[PDB]
């Protein structure tokens, strides 16, 4: 039972890599913003893990509560065309 | 001096130039305009890999060779290395006078770079600020940045050589009647 919660920092690192890849990869930028929100949740988790839950809640109420809201606010109101992630366009990188 | 290991340094040279050419080819592939893929990094690169590798091998090989032939460490070795590197960069243009000009001019440029110390930086213990300066005090040997009111005549005669006016004894005292 003791070490069931040992690798909860490594899991957050893994999930952060995943959410960044999904940000880069998502077709609609609304989905990229949602994955940025998930990355903020993961960071807030990690901050609770290392003993800074005050910063976790500050992040939840500032980043997710205002900045992500404003991102959604602008993409709901502005035409932001997008090229989908492609192999004929991005494989050169 | 201490001899240079030519082939080892030149092998390191070639690997470094190869890595740099790969990095430049990737940068060109990503910065370019037309349709491109992971195929074109070596197909459409303008000889960047060969530029880097040839320049690196030529410079280091020629530098260490001239240092081992001349048995010295000085800026003329950088002159020769620049001559060789310019010859490589000028053989690309398939013309004789451009090749000669590239060789001669980059030889002169890298030789100036070596003449000045072979460094874009400073030595910082040979600079004027950190070195003993001003007038030298009591018969001491004048260093590079020091100043002297009156110099030794043996030193003059050795540095310059006898003849053409400059003699180990003044003329008037040397021709003074022993009276
Ligand atoms: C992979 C294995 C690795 C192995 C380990 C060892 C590897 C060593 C790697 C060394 C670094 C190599 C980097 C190569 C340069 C970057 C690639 C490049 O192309 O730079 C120029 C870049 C694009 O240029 P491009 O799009 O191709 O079009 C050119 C048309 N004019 O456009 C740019 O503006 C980017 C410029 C980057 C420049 C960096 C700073 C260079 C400093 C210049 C030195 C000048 C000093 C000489 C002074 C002499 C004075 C006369
Ligand atoms: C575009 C036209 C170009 C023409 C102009 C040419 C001017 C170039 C400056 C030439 C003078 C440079 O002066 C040069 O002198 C001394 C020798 O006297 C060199 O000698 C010094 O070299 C360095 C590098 O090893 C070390 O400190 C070494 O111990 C030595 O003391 C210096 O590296 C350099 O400073
Ligand atoms: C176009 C003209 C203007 C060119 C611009 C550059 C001007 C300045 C000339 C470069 C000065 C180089 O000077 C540098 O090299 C001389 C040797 O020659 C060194 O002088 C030192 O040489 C060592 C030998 O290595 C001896 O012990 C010597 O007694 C002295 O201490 C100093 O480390 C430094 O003073």
């Amino acid at each position: 039972m003791m070490y069931l919660t040992y690798y909860f920092i490594e899991i957050t690192i893994f999930l952060a890599i995943l959410c960044t890849i999904f940000i880069i990869s998502a077709k609609n930028p609304m989905v990229s913003i949602l994955y940025m929100i998930a990355l903020f949740v993961i960071a807030a988790m990690y901050l609770y893990l290392i003993g800074l839950g005050i910063f976790s809640l500050l992040y939840i109420m500032i980043y997710i509560g205002a900045i992500a809201v404003l991102f959604l606010f602008i993409i709901t109101l502005l035409d932001i065309n997008s090229t989908e992630l492609s192999v004929k366009s991005n494989i050169r990188d | 001096f201490h001899p240079y290991n030519t082939l080892g340094l030149a092998t390191q040279s070639a690997m470094v130039g190869l890595g740099a050419g790969v990095v430049a080819a990737a940068a060109r592939n990503s910065l370019a305009t037309g349709p491109r893929n992971i195929l074109t990094t070596f197909s459409k690169s303008g000889g960047v890999v060969t530029i880097f590798t040839g320049a690196s091998i030529a410079y280091v090989f020629t530098y260490c060779s001239a240092a081992n032939l001349r048995e010295r460490k000085d800026g003329w070795n950088h002159m020769w290395a620049g001559a060789a590197t310019g010859a490589v960069l000028g053989a690309r243009t398939k013309l004789v006078p451009a090749f000669i000009g590239w060789t001669v001019l980059c030889g002169a440029a890298c030789g100036l770079f070596g003449w000045t110390g072979a460094r874009f930086n400073a030595d910082r213990k040979a600079s004027l600020e950190q070195s003993p300066k001003g007038f030298v005090q009591e018969d001491a040997h004048q260093t590079f940045w020091e100043v002297v009111h009156r110099r030794p005549l043996s030193l003059t005669v050795e540095q310059l050589g006898e003849g053409r006016g400059i003699n180990a004894v003044p003329i008037a005292t040397a021709t003074e009647a022993p009276n």
